[PDB]
C-alpha cells in the first residue's frame, strides 16, 4: 500500500541521471568563444584563428 | 556622402560574388573580422548593410 | 630567398596571407620561422623610361 519506502535506491538511481543530465547539458556553453558549435566555427572562418 | 552623415543601404534577395572584390587590386585596405574572406562564397546571409 | 616587389604589396609578405602573387606567385608555410627584410630600391631598381 504504502509508497516512498525505497528512498535510497531512488536517491542513487536520480543522482546518476542527474550527473549525466547535467554533463550532457554543459555541451552548450561558448566559454568565451564566437559559437558553442564547433562545425559554424570551422565553415566561418580559416584555422589561425 | 560626409561621415557625420554616412548613407547607408540595405541589400537583400541577390546572389553576391565577393572573389570579384577580393581579386581586384583598387583597394588598399580590405579587412575582414568575423569571416576569413575566402569562404564568404560558401554563406547565406540575410539583411545585408553597407 | 630574394626577389623585388611593389611597394605598397610589401604586407602581402607573411604567414597566413593571400593575394594575388601571394597565391600565385609565392607562398609562405604557416609556421614559418626566420625573419624578413625588405628595402627600397627605387633610385636603381627603377628606369625613368
Amino acid at each position: 500500500s504504502t509508497a516512498s519506502a525505497l528512498g535510497k535506491l531512488q536517491n542513487v538511481v536520480n543522482q546518476n541521471a542527474q550527473a549525466l543530465n547535467t554533463l550532457v547539458k554543459q555541451l552548450s556553453s561558448n566559454f568565451g568563444a564566437i559559437s558553442s558549435v564547433l562545425n559554424d566555427i570551422l565553415s566561418r572562418l580559416d584555422p589561425p584563428e | 556622402a560626409s561621415v557625420y552623415a554616412w548613407n547607408r543601404k540595405r541589400i537583400s534577395n541577390c546572389v553576391a560574388d565577393y572573389s570579384v572584390l577580393y581579386n581586384s587590386a583598387s583597394f588598399s585596405t580590405f579587412k575582414c573580422y568575423g569571416v576569413s574572406p575566402t569562404k564568404l562564397n560558401d554563406l547565406c546571409f540575410t539583411n545585408v548593410y553597407a | 630567398d630574394s626577389f623585388v616587389i611593389r611597394g605598397d604589396e610589401v604586407r602581402q609578405i607573411a604567414p597566413g596571407q593571400t593575394g594575388k602573387i601571394a597565391d600565385y606567385n609565392y607562398k609562405l608555410p604557416d609556421d614559418f620561422t626566420g625573419c624578413v627584410i625588405a628595402w627600397n630600391s627605387n633610385n636603381l631598381d627603377s628606369k625613368v623610361g
